[PDB]
RNA sequence: GAUGUCGGCUCAUCACAUCCUGGGGCUGAAGUAGGUCCCAAGGGUAUGGCUGUUCGCCAUUUAAAGUGGUACGCGAGCUGGGUUUAGAACGUCGUGAGACAGUUCGGUCCCUAUCUGCCGUGGGCGCUGGAGAACUGAGGGGGGCUGCUCCUAGUACGAGAGGACCGGAGUGGACGCAUCACUGGUGUUCGGGUUGUCAUGCCAAUGGCACUGCCCGGUAGCUAAAUGCGGAAGAGAUAAGUGCUGAAAGCAUCUAAGCACGAAACUUGCCCCGAGAUGAGUUCUCCCUGACCCUUUAAGGGUCCUGAAGGAACGUUGAAGACGACGACGUUGAUAGGCCGGGUGUGUAAGCGCAGCGAUGCGUUGAGCUAACCGGUACUAAUGAACCGUGAGGCUUAACCUU
RNA sequence: AAUUCCUUGUCGGGUAAGUUCCGACCUGCACGAAUGGCGUAAUGAUGGCCAGGCUGUCUCCACCCGAGACUCAGUGAAAUU
RNA sequence: CACAGGUGGUCAGGUAGAGAAUACCAAGGCGCUUGAGAGAACUCGGGUGAAGGAACUAGGCAAAAUGGUGCCGUAACUUC
RNA sequence: AGGACCGAACCGACUAAUGUUGAAAAAUUAGCGGAUGACUUGUGGCUGGGGGUGAAAGGCCAAUCAAACCGGGAGAUAGCU
C-alpha cells in the first residue's frame, strides 16, 4: 500500500536513494499502489554524477511493499521495506541498468520483462 | 462441526514434517513459468506456526540480497511441494517477531541440542 | 427454477490441484419434501411449498401437523414457497435432493444477515466521522446537518441516519457451485454467504444467468 | 456487540471484579449456602465449581493453584478436605441456584446458591 | 430545547397509556407447604417444589 | 448572545 | 421586547442553460481527433502547494474534475482562521480625546427536544366465529458509473504519417452488499517474561498495588487493509433523428389515413419492504355441536356447567436485542452452566534429583495452565399446575343441494 | 518592513507545486534618528517559517477497558407555555 | 448546600530514591449517603493498531515521542 | 557570588479537553511558569468616592466601578414605550 507522501527506496542503479510518491496514476480517487503498480515519484535523495537528480519528477512502479503480495493459494510474500524502480516519464521503461533486492513476479508482464530479467531473485 | 472437520480431513497432507519456531526450514514450492513446471527452494528461520488443521501455515524470513523477506506459507497447499529442516534452534517463545529488529550477529539462534 | 431450503454448516477452504486456493461455504441441503403445491385453478399461480430437515413432536401446533399430515410428510423445520416455471411439475410428498443443482453452475443464495442492533450512521452508511481534534467538541461521529433551512423546512423521506443494522433478508447472485456432493446432502459454492452458522439458507439458481 | 461472548461485567472492572469472586468464592466454601444477587449467583458457578473439580485430586501443585485462586489457606483445606472428597462422584453441577425474591433496599433479584450435598 | 405551547389533560393522558402496571398473572401453590409463592420461587418459610431447602 | 456589528 | 457572519467540516437535495458516459443533424467531417447544434438529469462528476479565504494561480491526476437554486443550503450539527467589543503597536489623519473595508499580535461559540419532520422499534384496535402458518403484490424504496489491454485488424481510410466504426474477450479504479475460510488488527475474561514494594510465619512458591505496573504473544467474537458478489443482458413504449407507402397540391412530400426503426431518460427486467391495500385480499390445516332465567323481546342481559385450538406468563437462553420485539428450549429435555474428551494459545509448571562456590543450567517434560471454540454427557437449573382465549358464529339477495 | 495602497511588486533560495518564510532590489502611496535610528550575545508558556524524530492529526477508521446513555426500584428538578 | 473550591502554624516511621518527588506500606483513618441489571447508537476518560507518516489543519491543536546516572564528545555566534 | 541553573512544598495561570439549568456565579483533569527573591505568607494598622490606590489594564476599592455602597432631595425628568 503505496499513497501520496510514501517513502520508498530505490531498487535500481539509476542513482537515486529514495523518492516521494506524489501520485497513483491509473484511476480517480485511486489511493493504493501495490506491486507492479506505476506511481508518479519525485527523487528526495540521489548520489552525485547520477542519471537523475534531486527534485526531478518521474514514474516508478513498485517492485517491493512491507504490506505485501497475495498468492492464489493464500500465502504472502512480505518485504522489510517498500522498493521501486524508475522509469522514464514517456516511454515507461526502466532507467537504471540494474536490479537490486529481489522481485515479486506480479511483474511478470510484457512491459515488465527488463525488470525480472535485470531482477537478482525470481 | 463435524462435516467440515470431515471435509478437511479428506485433503489434509500427511508427510508435513514437525518442526518448531527457530528451526531453519527449506521449503520446496512449486512455481510455474510458461507451460513448463518448476520447482525452488525458500530456506529461511521459522518465526511463527499456527496449527489450524487445513489451514494450518508457518512463516519463514531469509534475508536475500541484502532484503529481509518473510513467506507465509499454507503448509497444506499443493504449491508447496515438501518441507525440510535444516537446522533445529532453540527458542523461548512461540514467536520470534523481534528477529525483524535483528540482523547480522543479534540474529543467530542457538542451536537446539537435545 | 426451483431451488432448496439448506442450512449453512460454515466456512471451508478447498485446494485445488493447480494450487489455488478456493473459499467456499458449506451448505447442508437435506432432503427437501413437497408439503402443498399451488394450482393457477386454485390459487392464481403455479408454485410448490417445501419442508426440510425435522423438529420435535412434542412442539408442533395442532393446525402444524394437520398440515403435514395431508401431504403424508414429517415436519420439517418450516416452511418455503418456489415459484414453477411453464415445464415444470410436482406431487405432493416428492423429495428433492442436491442433485438438482448437479447441472448448476451458478446458484441465488438468500438468508438472513448477521443481526449489528442499533448501528451509527459511520457503521451503516460509511458516514466521515469529523475532526478527532481541531476543536471539536462532541461531534466526533456525529452525523451533522440533516436539512437545509426553511426553504424545506424540514428532512426529507429516506434520510440515512441511524437506527437498526442487519438481521434482515440479504440475497447473494451469480456464486459459483464449486462441488456437489449428493452422497452427504452438501453443496459447496464460492464465497460468503448471508447468515451466520446453522442459519436457514435458500439456494436457487442463478437467475442472472 | 456481544455475539458469542461469555462473563458478565457487573458494573465492574476486572481487577473489582476478579477480587469479587475470590471473596464470594470463598464464602460458599466455608458458608455452603449465601444468598447473593441472582445475576451474581450464577458467574459464581464458573469460579466456585472448578475450584471443586480441582480439588477432585490432591496434590501440593493442585493445593497450591487453589491457593492463588483463593489466597486463603483454610478455604484450600476445606476444599481438598471435605469438598473434594465428597464430590468425588458428581460430574460437575456442584451448586444449586434458588430464587429468593427481590431484596427491599433496591429490588435487585435475589437467590440463594449453595453446595448440592448439603443435606445432614 | 423547551416546548412552544402547553400540552394539555389529553395529550399527558395518552403519553401515560402505557404506563399502567401488569399484575402477576398467578402466584404457584406448594406442592406439600401449600401456600402461594411466586413460580420458580421458593416460599415464604423457606420450601420449594416440595423440599425445604432454606433452614429458615 | 451572538453581536452582528 | 434579536432572523448569529465569511470560509472550512459533516450531511445533503433540486433545476438543466450537460462537464463525462448514451443517441443524433451539419461540418471548410478522408481516417484518428475535433468544431457547432439538437435530444438526454440514470449514474458519475480529483488529490495537493500558497492564502482565513470562496475565487484564483501552480503541481500531478481523471472518462470528466459541469453551471446554478436551496436564508450567497446546513453553528438548538462541529469549527472560529477572516471580518466586527474591551489590550497593544505601526503607518497615516487630528492641537487633542481619538480615527482608518489600512496593516499587525492576543482575544468565553450556551440550550436535558414538547410539537412538525426524519431514522428505527413496540403497544392497542381493526380486518365480523376463534386460532396456527404459507402466500398473492396495489404501492414504495434500493441499484443504474467507468478506464485500460487484447481480438476483429495494422484491416476500412490515407500518398504518407497515422489509424477505425460496428461486434467480442479479459482485467482494473470508484461505489455498494455480504462474510471471517484465508492474510491482519483488536483481544484489561488465556499463557509467559520482568521492575519496585507489601503480604501469605520463613525458604520455595504465589497474590495485591503501581495506566492491564511496564512488556511479549494470543482463543472466540467483532473487524478491513482481507476475499466473494453486484451494476447488466432482454422486453415495451419513445426523445432528437432516419425512413416506407402516400394524398391534400396529376409532381414533390416521413403524415394528413396507414406502417418501420430509434438513447445510460420513461414502464419492466434484478434486489428489499409490503393486505392499516379500512379496496384490511387468497390458499391449507386446527378447535368449540350444554342447561337455562328475565323484560326495555332484541346482532338483548344474566346465572350455572364448560375452558377447546391456541396464546400469554414464568424459567434456562440465543452468532436476536437499548427496552419491547424476534429465535431455541423446559425432564417425552442438550436451553444454559458445570463436567468428560479434543482442539487452540502460551512455551518445558510445581515438586524432586543432577551439575555448579553461586546466579543458573539439565532431567523428569512440548511439561503445566488454557476465556467465548468443537464433539459429547441430565451432574445443577429449566415444576404438577395456574392464567388468557369458549361453547358452531348477523341480515338481505342470488345460484345449487331438497321435501 | 508590526509601516507598501497598487501587490501574490520583481529577482534569487527552499517545495513536484510557497499570496507565508528567508535573501536581495528601491518605484519608501505614507521609515528615520531619545514620542529615539540601526545592530546585538543571552533570555521568552512571545510572532512567522523550515527540517529530523514521532505518531489515529489524517488516508479510514477497527477493536477493547471503564463512567453515562438504556431497563428496574427509590427520591425528584428546570428553562418555556 | 452534608458544595470536587479557599483556609495559617506543629508532628514527619519502613523499603527503593538525591529528595518533604514518586511507588508500595506502618501507626492511624477511610471506601467519598441512591442502588440493582443490561453490555445499543452517541458522549466522556483511557489502551492497542496492518500499510503510509502531517497527505490533517488557519496552525503538528491534541496526541505520540524524548526523559536517569557516570564517561567520551560537542559548531556557528559571543558582551568571553 | 547570583532578581544564577534543574526541581517539590509554596505563589502563579500559557495550552487543551471537560463543564456551561456546572461539583464550582471562574472550577476540574493532563501538561505549563517562577520557585534566595522586584519572593511568598500570618496577625494588626493606615489611605474614602471626583477621592483612595494603581510596575498603568480605566485595573482594583466586599461576586457591584468611565466615578463604590446606604439613606435622603424624590412621586427628579421622560415631546418615548
Ligand atoms: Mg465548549
Ligand atoms: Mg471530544
Ligand atoms: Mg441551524
Ligand atoms: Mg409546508
Ligand atoms: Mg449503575
Ligand atoms: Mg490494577
Ligand atoms: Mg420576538
Ligand atoms: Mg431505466
Ligand atoms: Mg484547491
Ligand atoms: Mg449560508
Ligand atoms: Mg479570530
Ligand atoms: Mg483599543
Ligand atoms: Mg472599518
Ligand atoms: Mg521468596
Ligand atoms: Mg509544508
Ligand atoms: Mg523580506
Ligand atoms: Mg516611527
Ligand atoms: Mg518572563
Ligand atoms: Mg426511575
Ligand atoms: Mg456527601
Ligand atoms: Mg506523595
Ligand atoms: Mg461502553
Ligand atoms: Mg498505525
Ligand atoms: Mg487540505
Ligand atoms: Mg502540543
Ligand atoms: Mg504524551
Ligand atoms: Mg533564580
Ligand atoms: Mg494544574
Ligand atoms: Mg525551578
Ligand atoms: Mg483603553
Ligand atoms: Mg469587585
Ligand atoms: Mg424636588
Ligand atoms: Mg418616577
Amino acid at each position: 500500500m503505496i499513497q501520496e507522501q510514501t517513502m520508498l527506496n530505490v531498487a535500481d542503479n539509476s542513482g537515486a536513494r529514495r523518492v516521494m510518491c506524489i501520485k497513483v496514476l491509473g484511476g480517480s480517487h485511486r489511493r493504493y499502489a501495490g506491486v507492479g503498480d506505476i506511481i508518479k515519484i519525485t527523487i528526495k535523495e540521489a548520489i552525485p554524477r547520477g542519471k537523475v537528480k534531486k527534485g526531478d519528477v518521474l514514474k516508478a512502479v513498485v517492485v517491493r511493499t512491507k504490506k505485501g503480495v497475495r498468492r492464489p493459494d493464500g500465502s504472502v510474500i512480505r518485504f522489510d521495506g517498500n522498493a521501486c524502480v524508475l522509469l522514464n516519464n514517456n516511454s515507461e521503461q526502466p532507467i537504471g541498468t540494474r536490479i537490486f533486492g529481489p522481485v515479486t513476479r506480479e511483474l511478470r508482464s510484457e512491459k515488465f520483462m527488463k525488470i525480472i530479467s535485470l531482477a537478482p531473485e525470481v | 462441526s463435524n462435516i467440515i472437520k470431515q471435509l478437511e480431513q479428506e485433503q489434509m497432507k500427511q508427510d508435513v514434517p514437525s518442526f518448531r519456531p527457530g528451526d531453519t526450514v527449506e521449503v520446496k514450492v512449486w512455481v510455474v513459468e510458461g507451460s513448463k513446471k518448476r520447482l525452488q527452494a525458500f530456506e529461511g528461520v521459522v518465526i511463527a506456526i499456527r496449527n489450524r488443521g487445513l489451514h494450518s501455515a508457518f512463516t519463514v524470513r531469509k534475508i536475500s540480497n541484502g532484503e529481509g523477506v518473510e513467506r507465509v506459507f499454507q503448509t497444506h497447499s499443493p504449491v508447496v511441494d515438501s518441507i525440510s529442516v535444516k537446522r533445529r534452534g532453540a527458542v523461548r517463545k512461540a514467536k520470534l517477531y523481534y528477529l525483524r529488529e535483528r540482523t547480522g550477529k543479534a540474529a543467530r539462534i542457538k542451536e537446539r541440542l537435545n | 427454477m426451483i431451488g432448496l431450503v439448506g442450512k449453512k454448516v460454515g466456512m471451508t477452504r478447498i485446494f485445488t490441484e493447480d494450487g489455488v486456493s478456493i473459499p467456499v461455504t458449506v451448505i447442508e441441503v437435506e432432503a427437501n419434501r413437497v408439503t402443498q403445491v399451488k394450482d393457477l385453478a386454485n390459487d392464481g399461480y403455479r408454485a410448490i411449498q417445501v419442508t426440510t430437515g425435522a423438529k420435535k413432536a412434542n412442539r408442533v401446533t395442532k393446525p402444524e401437523a394437520g398440515h403435514f399430515a395431508k401431504a403424508g410428510v414429517e415436519a420439517g423445520r418450516g416452511l418455503w414457497e418456489f415459484r414453477l416455471a411453464e415445464g415444470e411439475e410436482f406431487t405432493v410428498g416428492q423429495s428433492i435432493s442436491v442433485e438438482l443443482f448437479a447441472d448448476v453452475k451458478k446458484v441465488d443464495v438468500t438468508g438472513t444477515s448477521k443481526g449489528k442492533g442499533f448501528a451509527g450512521t459511520v457503521k451503516r452508511w460509511n458516514f466521515r466521522t469529523q475532526d478527532a481534534t481541531h476543536g471539536n467538541s462532541l461531534s466526533h461521529r456525529v452525523p451533522g446537518s440533516i436539512g437545509q433551512n426553511q426553504t424545506p423546512g424540514k428532512v426529507f423521506k429516506g434520510k440515512k441516519m441511524a437506527g437498526q443494522m442487519g438481521n434482515e433478508r440479504v440475497t447473494v447472485q451469480s456464486l459459483d457451485v464449486v462441488r456437489v456432493d449428493a452422497e452427504r446432502n452438501l453443496l459447496l459454492v464460492k464465497g460468503a454467504v448471508p447468515g451466520a452458522t446453522g442459519s436457514d439458507l435458500i439456494v436457487k439458481p442463478a437467475v442472472k444467468a | 456487540m456481544r455475539h458469542r461472548k461469555s462473563g458478565r461485567q457487573l458494573n465492574r472492572n476486572s481487577s473489582h471484579r476478579q477480587a469479587m469472586f475470590r471473596n464470594m468464592a470463598g464464602s460458599l466454601v466455608r458458608h455452603e449456602i449465601i444468598k447473593t444477587t441472582l445475576p451474581k449467583a450464577k458467574e459464581l458457578r464458573r469460579v466456585v465449581e472448578p475450584l471443586i473439580t480441582l480439588a477432585k485430586t490432591d496434590s501440593v501443585a493442585n493445593r497450591r493453584l487453589a491457593f492463588a485462586r483463593t489466597r486463603d489457606n483454610e478455604i484450600v483445606a476445606k476444599l481438598f478436605n471435605e469438598l473434594g472428597p465428597r464430590f468425588a462422584s458428581r460430574a460437575g453441577g456442584y451448586t444449586r441456584i434458588l430464587k429468593c425474591g427481590f431484596r427491599a433496599g433496591d429490588n435487585a433479584p435475589m437467590a440463594y446458591i449453595e453446595l448440592v450435598d448439603r443435606s445432614e | 430545547a423547551v416546548q412552544q405551547n402547553k400540552p394539555t389533560r389529553s395529550k399527558r393522558g395518552m403519553r401515560r397509556s402505557h404506563d399502567a402496571l401488569t399484575a402477576v398473572t398467578s402466584l404457584s401453590v406448594d406442592k406439600t407447604s401449600g401456600e402461594k409463592h411466586l413460580r420458580h420461587h421458593i416460599t415464604a418459610d423457606g420450601y420449594y417444589r416440595g423440599r425445604k431447602v432454606i433452614a429458615k | 448572545m451572538f453581536k452582528a456589528f
